[PDB]
């Protein structure tokens, strides 16, 4: 339930 | 025998690199006037007023989007394909396509300028979505992206004709899976004999890991302000880094390829079209 990520979340 | 920018230029003109794959980010869209956060923008930048974001990235997160989608659609109005024109970096990539040297152009951007410049969809992987399509967040009915254009540009939230739910452009938010078309990298990067990295700090996964997928003998050329990502902390002997201004860096490579005359003509032919 996720994949796209950037330094923070 | 480490490679320089000129050597890479020699490998294209010598046709030793015929399957060029390209990774691009916001760095190649800044010259076109496109707003960015980590580097303030216009007055619409600080339009957060009235909008109590917990942090700027919440603009691309569903939980807050459900709470208040207007911040996103304020940005969507600005970045909607039509208000900005491609720059020299975009046309350098079509010129690469017109010479049959481009395998794919992987992009983190959603400004749609890659296709405005002339690259066909078959040669693009819009890894972080597009405004070309939309989806109702309630009943999950898909729509063509232009069915909501008038609503966005009129500062009114687009509603679903079936359930009146909020219609969301198919933009990948944080915590969302990337479009399955992103899986073409499993075949494209091994097939590549050259990798170009243009204007990105490689801070967004799983897009940044793509720098690892090319075979161990493939040159990786980085035209960027900073030395970032694996080309910084996991270098390969065949890597090259033209550090500096992305436009100046692309101008340099174009200069070394002897394509200047053809770039001038292509940009003039593309800007004249109304
Ligand atoms: C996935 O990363 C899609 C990103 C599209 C980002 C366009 C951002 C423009 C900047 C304006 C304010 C938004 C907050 C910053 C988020 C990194
Ligand atoms: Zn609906």
């Amino acid at each position: 339930t996720a994949r796209k990520s950037t330094g923070g979340w | 025998g480490k490679l320089s920018l000129q050597d890479v230029a020699e490998l294209i003109r010598a046709r030793a690199c015929q399957r060029v794959v390209v990774m691009v980010g916001a760095g190649i869209s800044t010259p076109s006037g496109i707003p960015d956060f980590r580097s303030p923008g216009s007055g619409l930048y600080s339009n957060l007023q009235q909008y109590d974001l917990p942090y700027p990235e919440a603009i691309f997160e569903l939980p807050f989007f459900f709470h208040n989608p207007k911040p996103f659609f304020t940005l969507a109005k600005e970045l909607y394909p039509g208000n900005y024109k491609p720059n020299v970096t975009h046309y350098f990539l079509r010129l690469l396509h017109d010479k049959g040297l481009l395998l794919r152009l992987y992009t983190q951007n959603i400004d749609g300028l890659e296709r405005v410049s002339g690259i066909p969809a078959s040669k693009l992987v819009e890894a972080h979505g597009t405004f070309a399509s939309a989806t109702c967040t309630v009943c999950q009915r898909p729509f063509p992206g232009e069915d909501i254009r008038a609503d966005v540009m009129a500062d009114r939230v687009p509603r679903c004709p079936v359930c009146t739910g909020v219609v969301k452009p198919d933009i990948v938010f944080f915590g969302e899976p990337l479009p399955q078309r992103f899986l073409l990298h499993v075949v494209d990067f091994p097939m590549a004999d050259l990798l170009l990295i243009l204007g990105t700090s490689l801070e967004v996964e799983p897009f940044a890991s793509l720098t690892e997928a090319v075979r161990s003998s493939v040159p990786r050329l980085l035209i960027n302000r900073d030395l970032v990502g694996p080309l910084a902390w996991h270098p390969r002997s065949r890597d090259v880094a033209q550090l500096g201004d992305v436009v100046h860096g692309v101008e340099s490579l174009v200069e070394l390829l002897g394509w200047t005359e053809e770039m001038r003509d292509l940009v003039q032919r593309e800007t004249g079209k109304l």
